[PDB]
């Protein structure tokens, strides 16, 4: 519980999102140069973006 | 000037499809000199 | 079921801006500020019992084209990459609420600020807009009229309709619902169907969708002349007492004289008129509107790239590399095809054919003269005013007044059965 | 200023990293294309089949260049 | 200027009323050169 509380406090602290990834409800977007291969495994839900590097 | 990449590479130096086409219109330029006269800079 | 929601906007007919101005926009929004004006158009055409006309709206196709132009010019504001809805104006007009509910006069600051310069032949995806993505029912309700606009703007000719024949469509509920329209006309059936579709979007293979497809097939078969009183499709056909009239009325009817034999299978194709006189034919526009309402959740087949201009090619949901061909026809020649098919079938005589031909010729002459006069007036107005150029009707060319592929289209529709 | 113009990849109001930008092209700004050029000098052909339709890059013009190229026409 | 002619519609080179009066203040100038260095042009 202590570790979880510390993690949640870190999440709720101040700052910004410094990554180019932002959530959308349409689909799960995968960067071009990510090691993930889930898009090849599945047939629906995941979309790979070529311009996202 | 060899190259080698792991997993993936957005650019391939020794690959195919690259273009080498020097032309007069394109030329090649940098910043060689600028106007920094003392009177004109003030 | 449809998976991609894309639409195309109107293109400039030689001008440098969307062919609409403040006067036309105000006349359109005269009785309601909602840009979605399908019900208003239905009320204006007045069941197609006569020739509607006005000072700024000479024909029904004129109003249809103006609705398309207004939507094309206005929707480009919330579809900018910044996705802001109410910070810029288009012809002294601004959106009210992010949910695209109505158009109002711009505030004083926005009026002082410059307006937006719209572009031509833009293709947009509905899911890009956050609110449309969030709300499925709203998107499905809007996409019907968006699909109708796309079906009108896809080519330079008249609107496009979809004809399908399939025996497995018929069922008990379909029969029960169809039997209720025994004495009504095509316009009334279209009115009721469109209102029902507006109230509730249809599903992929619903009773309403199947009945709509059946009604469209029956109307087009009767129009060509394959199906008549002495040769019925499961004892159903459409009757027209005055063929070739300025305002034709078609009535659903049943007959027990004979039923044609239908080969098993599923067949379909795409029809369109080419002659400019489609502006004064309510039935064709209503058929196109019904196809557009169907396109909400049905995912019709693809249209071949070679039948559309370059700017309309490779649309994700509409056009494709290998697709169905578009068949275009001319009304005056199709009348002759109808008469000839009936005469060969043996239910019409030479004198009746001659009378129909004379009436059709008179109607064609009248419509041609009126359309040319209106086009000339529009040209003169555009010449006079260089900052508020407009068009009151979709532009056409002199070549479109001749017969095209009418024979091939008639043969294909006949072979559909 | 000087250099080349950049645009936000995908969503806007989210530019916090250099990896979220990409060079702007004539596709993003249609009125910089050849077909939309004002042909008052007659350089661009009037035949639709002879006008290329491809994507092109964009560059930023400095005010020094603007002034000098404007003063060039005074010789004519 | 302009040698000999006889039209006399707008200006008459061989007529009266013209004045030839050079002076230092008026001088004579054209566009001889411009600042087109690559670094400044960018």
């Amino acid at each position: 519980n202590r570790w979880l509380s510390s993690f949640v406090s870190q999440i709720m602290s101040d700052g910004v999102n410094e990554t180019p990834l932002w959530p959308q409800e349409r689909y799960v977007q995968i960067a071009y140069d990510s090691p993930s291969v889930v898009d090849g495994a599945t047939q629906y839900g995941y979309v790979r973006k070529n311009q996202l590097r | 000037m060899g190259n080698a990449s792991s997993i993936v590479q957005t650019i391939n130096v020794t690959g195919d499809g690259n273009v080498f086409k020097p032309s007069a219109e394109t030329s090649s330029t940098a910043v060689p000199s600028l106007s920094l006269s003392p009177g004109m800079l003030n | 079921a449809r998976a991609a929601f894309l639409f195309k906007t109107v293109g400039f007919g030689g001008l440098q801006n969307v062919p609409i101005n403040d006067e036309l926009s105000s006349h359109l929004l005269r009785a309601g500020n909602s840009p979605w004006q399908l019900t208003q158009f239905l009320d204006w055409i007045s069941l197609g019992r006569g020739l509607a006309t006005s000072a700024l709206v000479p024909t029904a196709g004129s109003r249809y084209y103006q609705m398309s132009c207004l939507l094309s010019g206005t929707l480009q504001i919330p579809f900018r990459p910044n996705h802001r809805w109410g910070d810029i104006r288009f012809l002294r007009l601004v959106w009210s609420a992010p949910t695209l509910d109505g158009l109002v006069v711009a505030p004083p600051q926005v009026l002082a600020q410059p307006a937006l310069q719209a572009q031509a032949d833009r293709v947009y995806d509905c899911d890009d807009y956050p609110f449309l993505a969030r709300d499925p029912r709203f998107k499905h309700r809007v996409y019907q009229q968006l699909s109708a606009v796309t079906l009108l703007n896809l080519t330079g000719f008249g609107p496009i309709s979809y004809v399908r024949v399939d025996e497995d469509m018929w069922s008990g509920d379909v029969n029960q619902l169809l039997m209720n329209y025994f004495g009504h006309t095509f316009a009334e059936i279209a009115y009721t169907l469109c209102q029902a579709s507006a109230n509730r979007p249809w599903e992929y293979d619903g009773t309403y969708a199947r009945m709509t497809q059946i009604v469209l097939s029956l109307f087009w078969l009767s129009y060509v002349g394959v199906i008549h009183q002495q040769n019925t499709y499961r004892t159903f056909y459409f009757q027209c007492n005055r063929r070739g009239d300025a305002a034709e009325v078609w009535i659903l009817s049943c007959s027990l004289n004979h039923s044609a034999q239908i080969r098993p299978g599923n067949r379909s194709l795409f029809v369109m008129p080419t002659s400019p006189d489609w502006n004064m034919d309510v039935n064709l526009i209503l058929s196109s509107t019904l196809t557009g309402c169907l396109c909400s959740g049905s995912q019709l087949p693809l249209i071949d790239n070679n039948s559309v201009p370059a700017v309309s090619r490779n649309i994700h949901g509409w056009t494709g590399r290998a697709g169905n061909q578009l068949h275009g026809f001319q009304v005056r020649r199709m009348v002759t095809e109808f008469c000839d098919r009936l005469r060969r079938d043996g239910v019409m005589t030479q004198a009746q054919q001659n009378q129909v031909e004379a009436l059709a010729d008179q109607t064609q002459q009248f419509k041609r003269d009126k359309l040319e006069t209106w086009a000339r007036e529009d040209d003169q107005y555009n010449q006079a005013h260089p900052n508020s150029t407009m068009f009151r009707t979709k532009p056409f060319t002199n070549a479109q007044w001749g017969r095209g592929n009418t024979g091939a289209t008639s043969a294909a529709i006949a072979a559909l059965i | 200023p000087g250099g080349v113009p950049w645009i936000a990849v995908g969503d806007e109001t989210s530019v916090t990293s250099p990896g979220a930008l990409r060079r702007m092209t004539s596709k993003d700004i249609p009125e910089t294309a050849i077909i939309n050029t004002d042909n008052s000098s007659g350089a661009v052909p009037s035949e639709s089949a002879l006008v290329p339709y491809i994507d092109e890059p964009l560059v930023v013009v400095t005010e020094h260049a603007i002034t000098n190229f404007t003063k060039a026409e005074m010789a004519l």
